[PDB]
């Protein structure tokens, strides 16, 4: 059975959604985008 | 569709920010060795771990259906951040209360 290990507490899909949804329509920054983006503070 | 309960608990807020924070961090943390040439890796877990689980989802094209939970899940927690927009976002307020001026 699938049971991956993992010491970082980690968190499910819905655990985020929930928590901190983006809304429908997945968001623009993934991969690389996502430094370029998470890098545009104000 | 799922259990159908629409669960909900504010204490786990806490961790999505620091994993927000952490997130947020290491992504300077790796500016912040660039500046001092040539570091040794900060102590701290939570940055290095997702340096390393950064490194992966800049190849983790899948998202969601990939292989790594920090992967995906990561994915989910930056996403909303910044696809936030004119809503009421609870773990952005307590991280950047910015919204009414
Ligand atoms: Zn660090
Ligand atoms: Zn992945
Ligand atoms: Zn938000």
């Amino acid at each position: 059975g699938s049971m991956d290990e993992s010491g970082l507490p980690q968190l499910t899909s819905y655990d985020c959604e929930v928590n901190a949804p983006i809304q429908g329509s997945r968001n623009l920054l993934q991969g690389e985008e996502l430094l370029r983006a998470l890098d545009q503070v104000n | 569709m799922g259990s159908g309960a629409h669960t909900a608990d504010p204490e786990k807020r806490k961790l999505i920010q620091q994993q927000l924070v952490l997130l947020l961090h290491a992504h300077k943390c790796q500016r912040r060795e660039q500046a001092n040439g040539e570091v040794r890796q900060c102590n701290l877990p939570h940055c290095r771990t997702m340096k390393n689980v950064l490194n992966h989802m800049t190849h983790c094209q899948s998202g969601k259906s990939c292989q790594v939970a920090h992967c995906a899940s990561s994915r989910q927690i930056i996403s909303h951040w910044k696809n936030c927009t004119r809503h009421d976002c609870p773990v952005c307020l307590p991280l950047k209360n910015a919204g009414d001026k």
